[PDB]
RNA sequence: GUCGACGUACUUCAUAGGAUCA
RNA sequence: CAUCCAAGGAAGGCAGCAGGCGCGCAAAUUACCCAAUCCUAAUUCAGGGAGGUAGUGACAAUAAAUAACGAUACAGUUGUAAUUGGAAUGAGUACAAUGUAAAUACCUUAACGAGGAACAAUUGGAGGGCAAGUCUGGUGCCAGCAGCCG
RNA sequence: UAUCUGGUUGAUCCUGCCAGUAGUCAUAUGCUUGUCUCAAAGAUUAAGCCAUGCAUGUCUAAGUAUAAGCAAUUUAUACAGU
């Protein structure tokens, strides 16, 4: 979401702390192959901000 | 090479050092509170309701 | 935590209006803070005191 | 309150910025001047390169 | 002011209710210096035109209302919208404005000669300190609307 | 719910314009071929 | 513990305990007031210049 | 100590010759 | 070296499988199972981080999608289409069945899934052109630098 | 090295020279990363130090059961199933 996104920008600019992504709501999911794909491509994209 | 860095001052001191800040930030209703309660009853053994 | 020192007796006899001093309880990070009074802080989203 | 007084003057200058924003900029920041545009003489106060 | 590196962002919105759908960090940068005073400038130019052409040397009308005026801008650098440069000579006396130039290359009448010129600018002290702690709603304070808002809240 | 547009998303960035023939190499080289030989038409 | 004398009764009054109070202490270059040179872009995410 | 010798690693200078034409 | 301690004593060896430190800068899961391979026992039956199964940075390798067939339009029989017609299909979603120790996946397959097919292929290199714009130099109008800024 | 490009002058050929262009593998790193099959995971010459969990147990008709164990019983007053 925005929000996630806006308070990795303001960290990365005053100095960045250490960050941990929490992923939740994972038992929404009703397929487990959609699961993995999801985990992988919020896993990648987290890579590229922290 | 890797090991290399900037040469900087650490001023935490050596005894008796502050706690840790842990921000727990998020988007509204993603569980930020119940991550809270979970983590404080593991540490503590007590639930904070 | 928070607290306010405003004796109640002021805030009667001029009213809500006037300003109020207060105690702030946490412990410190960084590097030290000077023990002499007069040090100029600021308060994130309140100003300068 | 003092902070409302802060308020008060703040606002009024916001006021003035804003028209200040809306008003038609003045003859030298229209980038092409001719004399007619500009009062006559308007150079001879102003200091220009 | 704060000391030089420091590293800062920007927003332009910080109110819920106008915070919509896009991004809100709207800049970035690193302060270089504190200073008390600034010199910004600003092109300024002056536009006329030609109407009397003695091969290089012209008469040109339109930069000034009056000799008050030609009379600092002598020996002043010109050129035309086509490239060819020259220079303020002299004020002639009738009528007020008009000036005699020479030009590198003799000038056509369409053309059109530009004086150019820097204007100072000044930086306006306009210091709103942020205190959402202060307000009630804590979520929507607002300052100096923009510019865009302006104009379509007074239509 | 502000969930993140495309540019956020996918973060391509600054990036030049590529023509769509880019995308499929096949089409790519059958368009030079068929160039090519017109070009031998005219040799 | 630290007392702050002078300050505003709306955050007394309109004090939430969700929102943080954070104190910073200030240098002396931070008290002064004047222009800002910086180099600054706009965000790459930004819609609008 | 702008020290000597050695070892090591580099930089640099020495490329035009014959035939035709104007 | 190092853990507990009531200070009297007690307990240590991951170059086994996971997972940490060695920096302040970094990288597989503290996962499921003995179904196959074989091993141990008093033994067909119990046990096996040996081993297998799945997860996880493009290690090294194989195959291979991202469009095909036409009409119309415009321009110098060639090129260009955010033009247009109805046919094809898997990436993905998903009854089901198969798969498996149980699962995921593969192979199958009802029903969905295409015009910007936005269901939005990438990594490098070369060469332009544009201004009332900016800088430098001088056998005038030029040349060089360059040009997200007029 | 070869091939190709360019420079060697007032110009064009013929020589010669000079500069750049070859390679897989290895290390580190950057950008991108849709499908099927398949497969590996060392390294500071630090065999340097390890929190936590697991990794070695085993019973047939056929060695020893009055478990005050279970369930069956008069198939069993020596026992007899598990
Ligand atoms: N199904 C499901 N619900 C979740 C999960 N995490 C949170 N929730 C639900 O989300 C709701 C909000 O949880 P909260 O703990 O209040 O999250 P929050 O950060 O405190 O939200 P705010 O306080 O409103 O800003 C609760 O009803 C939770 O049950 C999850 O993993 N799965
Ligand atoms: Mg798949
Ligand atoms: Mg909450
Ligand atoms: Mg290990
Ligand atoms: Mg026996
Ligand atoms: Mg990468
Ligand atoms: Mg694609
Ligand atoms: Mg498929
Ligand atoms: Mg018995």
């Amino acid at each position: 979401e925005m929000e996630t996104m806006e308070f990795l920008n303001i960290a990365q600019h005053h100095g960045m702390p250490r960050v941990l992504g929490v992923a939740t709501h994972l038992d929404l999911f009703k397929s487990q192959s959609t699961l993995r794909a999801s985990k992988k491509r919020l896993k990648h994209r987290f890579w590229t901000e922290v | 090479e890797r090991k290399l860095h900037v040469p900087m001052v650490d001023r935490t001191p050596e005894d008796d050092p502050p706690p840790f800040i842990v921000a727990v930030v998020g988007p509204p209703g993603t569980g930020k509170t119940t991550l809270i309660r979970s983590l404080v009853r593991r540490m503590t053994k007590s639930t904070l309701n | 935590r928070f607290t306010d020192l405003t004796h109640p007796e002021l805030i009667e006899t001029q009213g809500l209006q006037i300003d109020r001093k207060v105690a702030i309880y946490g412990y410190l990070h960084g590097t030290p803070l000077p023990s002499a009074p007069g040090t100029r802080v600021h308060i994130a989203g309140v100003g300068d005191f | 309150s003092s902070f409302e007084k802060q308020q008060i003057e703040i606002r009024k200058q916001i006021e003035q910025l804003e028209n200040e924003a809306v008003a038609e900029k003045k003859w030298s920041l229209k980038g092409e001047v001719k004399a007619k545009d500009r009062p006559e003489d308007a150079l001879l106060t102003e200091e220009l390169e | 002011l704060c000391s030089p590196n420091t590293p800062f962002c920007g927003v332009q919105i910080v109110a819920n209710s106008d915070t919509g759908n896009g991004f809100r960090i709207a800049a970035t940068g690193i302060v270089e210096e504190i200073d008390v005073n600034i010199e910004i400038v600003k092109k300024l130019k002056l536009v006329g035109f030609p109407y009397k052409i003695f091969k290089n040397t012209a008469f040109i009308k339109d930069m000034f209302s009056s000799a008050m005026e030609v009379a600092r801008f002598e020996g002043a650098q010109i050129k035309t919208v086509s490239g060819i440069r020259g220079e303020i000579k002299r004020a002639l006396s009738k009528p007020e404005g008009h000036y005699r130039a020479a030009f590198e290359d003799k000038i056509l009448m369409s053309d059109i000669v530009i004086l150019r010129s820097w204007y100072p600018v000044r930086v306006k002290k306009f210091y709103n300190p942020v205190t959402s702690l202060l307000l009630k709603e804590k979520t929507e304070w607002k300052g100096l609307r923009l510019t865009g808002q302006i104009r379509a809240a007074m239509n | 719910k502000r969930a993140i547009n495309y540019q956020i998303l996918k973060n391509k960035g600054l990036t030049p314009k590529r023509n769509k023939d880019n995308r499929n190499s096949r089409v790519k080289k059958r368009k030079k071929y068929q160039k090519a030989q017109k070009k031998l038409k005219s040799v | 513990r630290i007392v702050f004398e002078k300050v505003p009764m709306e955050f007394v009054k309109n004090f939430n305990p969700k929102f943080p109070i954070v104190m910073g202490g200030l240098l002396p270059t931070e008290i002064k007031f004047g222009i800002v040179k910086a180099r600054l872009r706009r965000h790459r995410w930004h819609k609008k210049i």
